[PDB]
């Protein structure tokens, strides 16, 4: 929300494309799904480490999901 | 084992990737058979990076196994 003066102009932060994306750095152990699999919003689709130690990652929104990197990454 | 190793290992295994390294081979097909010729050959040697990168780990993993040990004593 940018004010300028007494008018207001609001901009969109993308958040669209729905692409996952990992939220740090760190390594790629696994995936816990099957690539093109259903996913529910909520439920771990992907195992991680970072910092020697593991993280798990939840989906945003439920959908089919297609994996880009392979195990290991 | 490193990058360029690995690409020289692909050079003898993918079929894919051997053949258009033999199509490229050919004297004076075109220059733009030769381009996508080329293209293709870096999108297929670098997208199978990851699963020779396990092989070449599991090859490793053949050095260090205990039947090695009981022969060096």
């Amino acid at each position: 929300r940018i004010t300028i003066g007494n008018k207001t102009c609001v901009f969109e932060k993308e958040n669209d494309p729905s692409v996952m994306r990992s939220p740090s750095a760190g390594k790629l152990i696994q995936y816990i799904v099957e690539d093109g699999g259903h996913v529910f919003a909520g439920q771990c689709y992907a195992e991680i480490e970072v910092m020697k130690m593991v993280m798990t990652l939840t989906a945003v929104e439920s959908g089919c999901i297609h994996y880009v990197k392979r195990p290991g990454a | 084992f490193r990058r360029k190793d690995l690409v020289k290992t692909m050079r003898r295994v993918d079929p894919v990737y051997i053949h258009l390294a033999e199509r490229l081979g050919t004297p004076e097909l075109s220059t733009a058979e030769r381009k996508e010729l080329e293209n293709k050959l870096k999108e297929r040697e670098e997208f199978l990076i990851p699963i020779y990168h396990q092989v070449a780990v599991q090859f490793a993993d053949l050095h260090d196994t205990p039947g090695r040990m009981q022969e060096k004593g």
